[PDB]
């Protein structure tokens, strides 16, 4: 559990499956039994925009090339503008919040190639060679 | 708000050691503010010395060693002051020191980047000139018109230590008066002049004050 | 460690105008780790943009920054009073950070001719066994000018020292001096001293002399 | 070469603030007297609660902007309405009170007859009770009132549920963590070298008490000085404490409750007569444990003040009674206590020139607490002689602004604030929320 | 946002995405600060239906030959009494409008082809392939 | 001109404007408030 926030990025794919699994979820099935108005809306506004928070990063997994959680990989080419380094300096000599630190001003840029250079434009390619 | 308040002028002679401190007003603590010392030469650029973050004391490899930054936090009677020594002093150190913080709390801020960052808050400065000289007085001589209009003034040389100041008939002639800042010649001493422009009996006379010296002297100006 | 280039050195821009300032480093920066600071004259240095693009609150919002690659600029429109000084670029992207060499934004105005007046040494000086020559350039526009010391037609090297005000408050103009300093002994052996100056509001050469 | 790939999961947070539930342990449930304090349906602690120490980690944490605080803080007194709006208005108490001496000790107590509605609404009921003098004001044989009734409403909590103060875990909702400072000093500002995560607190007694804390976590090695802007002598200066100090605090009056019928349905607990010792309330201090703290405690200002000066004590300025006294809750009752003779020293560089003590408390049933308007509660009268005893875990201290800096300091028990209490549990807690979301260069691309 | 509308089926290909983004999502995280027993109840009776609303569709798409979104193909043959029709009649010269209008009546009997004949029976058949 | 109804005359006509028209209304009556109690911790603003 994020114990690998310190370590390099390359030490941080490893416990990566950890940091997926309880934060995804909720499995305490604790309280909710007896009504209450006041206090219970309280707990309940935390979880509601939790799961409201959930599905929205549910979506551009499922937008994007993903359709899987974990790891999944794109046809987007890495533009040198974007972090130029050496691939030694980024996992073994980096970590990952040094790493979106730098790539803060690409990030919205990058979105975009996922949506709409490739899951618009690759599942249009995908129906036109499957009908040959 | 934050306010950093920094000792005064320093003037020191060569291989000895030099002691700035900087008391950083309005701060919390150093826990959540990083503190750079940066030198400027003067007319050239600025250039980064070291600094302290998480009471980890740091320098550029030019000073490795060299400089000293020690800082203690906020106290009861005092905001948290930060200290540089800089020994084995030299002709090349004499650029204006400043005393900067920053605010690292914000841990996504564009602020830092991992020790190296930019600095929000600015010091007074403190200037420490290096040279080996004793203090001296004034001489003033005057400066005689010959003849498109006319121009006259009066000329302060050979005194020490900075600054000194010159008027016009005791501050009443303010305008068209040009005060040209104090050149070091090359014996170490101080020379500046002040000329103003005249059109066409007045019989101006030049008013000059040198506080370390305590010589208060005066001298007239007279067309040759 | 980083070397950082600004252009130009110096510029002249009127009020209202559209300025951009420049800056390269020695390699690329990505992440955009650079900074720009205002410096008013006598004044300690301001911190205006991080980031290259992120302006600092309480900062109008005429200044723009740009960063990328190896190439930075920072633009600044609808140019004021308040915001003529000297400004400079800094990388804090690697250990340690760099600054540039800096741009001196200067006011801008009519090209003003400098009213040259010459000063024969005092006669109480000459008692102390040194002279010195003063020659006077007035207002003048803009700061860059030549002084050169012309001994019987001919030039000197050394003992020459020159002065220059800073930019007056409402004529927006500099002022210079120059200082030659020699002995009493090498001050009798010569005749005629002469003060050569050029300047762009001249558009001629002059020259001031005295026959003692 | 490489492309871009979505990891998801990436151990990456960000500073947030969002709505904190509590946790009981499950076994202040089985505790029952029908919901005490919280706990009603409140949520049953994991078994084994989850700390992960992150190593190569450096966070820096600031107690006074932590908005934890706030929460609990609000929390509290959201609490406190809830439990006062099912119970018995006191509405029509406000009738003339015709009061007397009671037979010593400049008569504290007042007893009192008045006219009262009885389950019928045609003939009324005289009847008399015993109020304290702090809760009545008199109006012009003697005549006396609500102390409350001018400012505001009254309404009685009920005996059903107690003010027992239980352990309560803040946790946080799925995509959000909580961080722990597990550095034995710490001040609540500054980097922390050694960070732990937590899904919830550790055990937090909400007790409510002013120029004392009660019932707290003990600190570390060395005692702990805590202040928001220290030089400022504005801002009130939190102590933690090493070892406990033992502290009694009893009602050493042996009452009754009349229980009398004000109905239909409704019942009103009167305070009776009182049998036994005739007495005011009093707090206990053991003067040798109370002076090895003040020794250490003192030594740790000159961290601060510098290694050698004068340092004085002395008991509250002035204000409010909340402010000048310490005020809390044993047994139901709710105690005000005279701190003056504790705080009654004065020390020399390491040293300050019997086996007990006592302090004069003061009971006050109908109080205002958090500067409330419009709602005054009445703590119900208590059977028999209240004993508590408790853990003094740490003060609220607040500096002169008289100087003469450089010549010697005082320092002034404080008050007011609620937080304070709370940022004492929470100091080394923050909320952060989590970014699962990243994006890496790798090879793989698709097919 | 539903530009194509009007538009013919072979144009509302390509903004097809758009509409996917603003209707899956809400991502506003406006309000809820602050209690109230009775509007409250009000935005949160639109919202809740709206999830529910929201995995009632997500449903079909995973239960169906899809696994995904956007677009997404299957085996089912077109029946010819379907909208017996010409191919460049149905993307280039009709609308979606006007499609639905149609296949109003067969809707519910392909529905079926797709959870039935499919995801039912080609799972099966995929267990048996992956054996040898 | 809007309604439901038009040629109904049981149903009402609303109307639309082109151009704002300008329309003061004031108390010219200048008041104080009583601000009696009625305790205990409640007020009513009389009438003065
Ligand atoms: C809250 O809480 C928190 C926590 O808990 C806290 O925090 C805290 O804080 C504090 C403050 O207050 C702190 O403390 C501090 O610290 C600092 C720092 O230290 C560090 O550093 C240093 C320096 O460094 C450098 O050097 C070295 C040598 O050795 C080296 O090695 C390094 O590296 C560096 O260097 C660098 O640089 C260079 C250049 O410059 C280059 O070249 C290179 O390369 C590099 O880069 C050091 O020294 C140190 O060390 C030490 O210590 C340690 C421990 O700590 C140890 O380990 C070591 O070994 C040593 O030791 C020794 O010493 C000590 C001292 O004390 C002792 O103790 C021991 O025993 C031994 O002997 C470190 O590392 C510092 O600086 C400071 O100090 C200060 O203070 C004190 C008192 O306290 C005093 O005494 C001193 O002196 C000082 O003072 C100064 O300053 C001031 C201000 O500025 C002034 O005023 C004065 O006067 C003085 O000055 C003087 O001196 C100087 C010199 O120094 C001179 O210059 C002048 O002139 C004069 O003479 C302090 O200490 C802490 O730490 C913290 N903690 C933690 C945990 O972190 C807070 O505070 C709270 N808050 C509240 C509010 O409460
Ligand atoms: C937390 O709490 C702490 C304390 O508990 C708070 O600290 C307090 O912080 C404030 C900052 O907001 C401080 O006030 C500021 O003090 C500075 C410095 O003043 C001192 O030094 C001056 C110069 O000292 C050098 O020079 C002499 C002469 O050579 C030497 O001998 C010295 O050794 C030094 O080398 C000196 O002039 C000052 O004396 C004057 O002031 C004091 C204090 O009022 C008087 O007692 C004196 O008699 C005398 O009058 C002093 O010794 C000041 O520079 C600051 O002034 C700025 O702010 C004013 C508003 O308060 C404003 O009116 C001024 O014009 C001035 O603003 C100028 O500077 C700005 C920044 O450059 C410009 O932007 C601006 O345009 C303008 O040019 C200010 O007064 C408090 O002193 C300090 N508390 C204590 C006890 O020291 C902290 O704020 C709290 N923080 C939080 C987050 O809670
Ligand atoms: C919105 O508001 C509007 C108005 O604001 C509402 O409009 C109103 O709509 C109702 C319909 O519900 C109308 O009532 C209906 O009128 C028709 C037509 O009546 C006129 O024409 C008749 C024939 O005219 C021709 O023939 C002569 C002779 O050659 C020529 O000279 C003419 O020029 C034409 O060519 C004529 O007979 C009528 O006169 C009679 O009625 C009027 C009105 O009461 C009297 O003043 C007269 O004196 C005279 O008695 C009239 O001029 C009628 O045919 C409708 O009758 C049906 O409904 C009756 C119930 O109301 C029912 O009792 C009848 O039996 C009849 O039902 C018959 O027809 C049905 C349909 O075929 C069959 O299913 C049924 O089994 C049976 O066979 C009805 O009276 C209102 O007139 C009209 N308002 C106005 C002002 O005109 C509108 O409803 C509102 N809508 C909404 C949504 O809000
Ligand atoms: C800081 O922390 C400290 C420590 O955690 C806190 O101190 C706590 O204070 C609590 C009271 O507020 C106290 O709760 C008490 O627990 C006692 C022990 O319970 C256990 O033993 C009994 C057997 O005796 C078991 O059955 C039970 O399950 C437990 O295992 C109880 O004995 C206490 O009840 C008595 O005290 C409270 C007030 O303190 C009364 O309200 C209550 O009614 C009881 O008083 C009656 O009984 C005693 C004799 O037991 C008589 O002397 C007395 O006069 C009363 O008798 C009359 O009244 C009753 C009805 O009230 C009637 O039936 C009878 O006939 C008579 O008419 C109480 O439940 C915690 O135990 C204690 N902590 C520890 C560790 O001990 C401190 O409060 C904290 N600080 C703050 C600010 O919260
Ligand atoms: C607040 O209140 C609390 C609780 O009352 C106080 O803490 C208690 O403090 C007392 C005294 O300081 C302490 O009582 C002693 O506890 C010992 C065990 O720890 C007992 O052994 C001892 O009993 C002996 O002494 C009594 C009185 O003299 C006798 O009545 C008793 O029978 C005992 O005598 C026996 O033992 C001797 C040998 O020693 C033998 O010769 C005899 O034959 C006989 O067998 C005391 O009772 C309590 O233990 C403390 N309680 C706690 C929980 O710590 C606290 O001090 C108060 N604070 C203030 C400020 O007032
Ligand atoms: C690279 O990404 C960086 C991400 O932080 C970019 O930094 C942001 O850049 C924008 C560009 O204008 C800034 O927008 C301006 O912000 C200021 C100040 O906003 C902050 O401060 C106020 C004042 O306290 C605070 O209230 C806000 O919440 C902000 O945190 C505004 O005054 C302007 O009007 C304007 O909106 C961002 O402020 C800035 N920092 C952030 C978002 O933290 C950087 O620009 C990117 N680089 C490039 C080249 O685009
Ligand atoms: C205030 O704190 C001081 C310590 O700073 C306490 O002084 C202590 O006094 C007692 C005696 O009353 C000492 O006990 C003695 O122990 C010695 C050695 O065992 C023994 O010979 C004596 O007969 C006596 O029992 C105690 O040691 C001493 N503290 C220290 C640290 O030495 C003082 O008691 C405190 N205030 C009060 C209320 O007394
Ligand atoms: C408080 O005053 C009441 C009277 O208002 C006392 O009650 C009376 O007590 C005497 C005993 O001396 C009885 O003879 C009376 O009948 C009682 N009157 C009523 C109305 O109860 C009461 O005793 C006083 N306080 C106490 C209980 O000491
Ligand atoms: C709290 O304790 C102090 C200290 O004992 C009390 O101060 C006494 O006040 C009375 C007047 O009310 C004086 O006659 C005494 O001389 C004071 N005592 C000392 C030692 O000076 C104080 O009264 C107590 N309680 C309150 C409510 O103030
Ligand atoms: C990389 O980015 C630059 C500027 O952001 C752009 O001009 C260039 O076309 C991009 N290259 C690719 C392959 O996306
Ligand atoms: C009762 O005691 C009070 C002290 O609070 C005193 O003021 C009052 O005069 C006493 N009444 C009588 C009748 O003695």
């Amino acid at each position: 559990f994020l114990g690998a926030a310190g370590s390099t990025m390359g030490a941080a794919s490893m416990t990566l499956t950890v940091q997926a699994r309880n934060l995804l979820s909720g499995e305490d099935f604790t309280i909710d039994i007896p009504d209450v108005t006041v206090w219970g809306i309280k707990q309940l506004q935390a979880r509601v925009l939790a799961v409201e928070r959930y599905l929205r990063d549910q979506q551009l997994l499922g937008i994007w090339g993903c359709s899987g959680k974990l790891i999944c990989c794109t046809n987007v080419p890495w533009n040198s503008s974007w972090s130029n380094r050496n691939l030694s300096e980024i996992w073994d000599n980096m970590t990952w919040l040094q790493w979106d630190k730098e790539i803060s001003n690409y990030t919205q840029i990058i979105y975009g190639l996922l949506e709409e250079s490739q899951n618009q434009q690759e599942k249009n390619e995908q129906d036109l060679l499957a009908l040959d | 708000q934050i306010h950093l308040v920094q000792s005064g002028t320093e003037v020191k002679k060569p291989g000895s050691s030099v002691t700035v401190s900087c008391k950083a007003y309005g701060v919390n603590t150093f826990g959540l503010y990083a503190v750079n010392w940066v030198r400027q030469a003067p007319g050239q650029s600025l250039e980064y010395i070291g600094q302290i973050w998480r009471w980890k004391s740091s320098a550029s490899h030019h000073f490795r060693g060299r400089v000293l930054i020690s800082a203690v936090d906020l106290t009861g009677s005092s905001p948290p002051i930060s200290s540089l020594e800089i020994k084995n002093l030299t002709s090349d150190d004499t650029a204006v020191y400043f005393c900067t913080t920053t605010s690292t709390y914000d841990k996504w801020s564009g602020l830092h980047h991992d020790g190296v960052m930019a600095f929000s808050s600015w010091g007074q400065g403190t200037l420490i000139s290096v040279s080996a000289a004793s203090t001296k007085g004034p001489s003033v001589f005057p400066l005689a018109p010959s003849s498109g209009t006319a121009a006259l003034g009066c000329l302060v040389k050979d005194y020490f230590p900075e600054p000194v100041t010159v008027s016009w008939n005791s501050g009443a002639l303010t305008s068209g008066v040009h005060t040209f800042p104090a050149v070091l010649q090359s014996s170490g001493l101080y020379s500046l002049s002040s000329v103003v422009t005249v059109p066409s009996t007045q019989t101006y006379i030049c008013n000059v004050n040198h506080k370390p010296s305590n010589t208060k002297v005066d001298k007239k100006v007279e067309p040759k | 460690d980083i070397q950082m280039t600004q252009s130009p050195s110096t510029l002249s821009a009127s009020i209202g105008d559209t300025v951009r300032i420049s800056c390269r480093a020695s390699q690329s920066i990505t992440g955009n780790w650079v900074a720009w600071y205002q410096q008013r004259p006598g004044k300690a240095p301001r911190l205006l943009i991080y980031r290259g693009a992120a302006l600092l609150g309480g900062v109008p919002s005429r200044f723009s920054g740009s960063a990328a690659g190896t190439d930075f600029t920072l633009t600044i429109g609808n140019l004021q009073a308040e915001d003529f000084g000297t400004f400079y670029c800094q990388q804090y992207d690697t250990y340690p950070g760099t600054f540039g060499q800096g741009t001196k934004v200067e006011v801008k105005r009519t090209v003003a001719a400098p009213s040259v007046f010459i000063f024969p040494p005092s006669d109480e000086q000459l008692k102390s066994g040194t002279a010195s020559v003063v020659c006077l350039l007035n207002n003048f526009y803009p700061r860059e000018a030549k002084v050169q010391w012309k001994v019987d037609n001919a030039l000197q090297s050394g003992n020459s020292q020159e002065s220059v005000t800073e930019q007056d408050s409402k004529d927006s103009t500099y002022s210079l001096s120059s200082t030659l300093t020699l002995s009493k002994a090498d001050y009798e052996k010569h005749k005629v001293y002469a003060c050569e100056v050029t300047h762009q509001g001249l558009s001629s050469p002059v020259t001031k002399s005295f026959n003692r | 070469n490489l492309w871009v790939t979505v990891y998801y999961g990436v151990p990456v947070w960000k500073d947030a603030e969002t709505t904190l539930f509590c946790a009981s342990d499950a076994k202040a449930y089985e505790t029952e007297k029908h919901n005490v304090w919280a706990t009603h349906a409140c949520v049953p602690t994991d078994p084994n609660p989850q700390e992960i120490h992150l190593e190569n980690v450096t966070e820096e944490f600031n107690m006074w902007k932590n908005n934890m605080v706030e929460q609990m803080h609000t929390d509290i007194i959201s609490l406190w309405d809830q439990s006062l709006k099912p119970c018995v208005k006191l509405t029509p108490l406000c009738v003339t009170l015709q009061c007397t001496n009671v037979t010593d000790m400049r008569g504290e107590l007042k007893n009192c007859s008045f006219n009262m509605t009885t389950e019928l609404r045609d003939k009324k009921q005289k009847v008399y009770s015993l109020f304290y003098r702090l809760d009545v004001v008199q109006i012009n044989n003697k005549e006396y009132r609500l102390i409350n009734c001018n400012t505001s409403a009254i309404t009685q909590a009920c005996p059903k549920v107690s003010f027992e103060p239980i352990p309560i875990h803040y946790c946080a909702p799925a995509g959000f963590a909580i961080l722990k400072c597990k550095d034995k000093k710490f001040n609540g500002t500054g980097p922390c070298p050694s960070v732990s995560t937590v899904q919830c607190t550790h055990g937090i007694k909400p007790v409510v008490s002013t120029q004392l804390l009660l019932n707290g976590s003990l600190a570390e090695e060395e005692v702990m000085i805590r202040s928001e802007n220290i030089t400022n002598n504005a801002k009130n200066i939190l102590v933690q404490f090493n070892t406990p100090v033992q502290i009694n605090c009893t009602r050493p009056n042996n009452n009754t409750r009349k229980s009398i019928r004000i109905g239909p349905g409704q019942a009103f607990y009167a305070t009776g007569d009182i049998i036994g010792d005739i007495r005011q309330a009093h707090c206990n201090v053991s003067k040798a444990t109370w002076n090895e703290t003040l020794g250490k405690v003192v030594k740790q200002l000159r961290k601060h003040f510098g290694n050698n000066t004068i340092i004085r004590f002395a008991n509250s300025s002035g204000g409010d009674l909340e402010v000048t006294t310490h005020s809390f809750n044993c047994g139901g009752e709710f105690f005000y206590c005279n701190t003056s003779g504790l705080f009654n020293s004065t020390w020399i560089s390491n040293t300050s020139v019997n086996d007990s003590i006592t302090l004069p408390c003061r009971i006050k049933q109908i109080i205002n607490m958090w500067q409330r308007i419009g709602q005054a509660m009445y703590a119900p009268p208590i059977q028999g002689v209240i004993r508590c005893v408790s853990n003094i875990t740490g003060l609220i201290l607040t500096r002169d602004g008289g100087s003469t800096n450089s010549t010697t300091e005082t320092f002034r028990p404080g008050g007011g604030d609620m937080r304070d209490n709370w940022r004492s549990e929470l100091y080394k807690y923050k909320v952060v929320k989590i970014e699962p979301l990243g994006v890496a260069p790798t090879r793989c691309k698709r097919r």
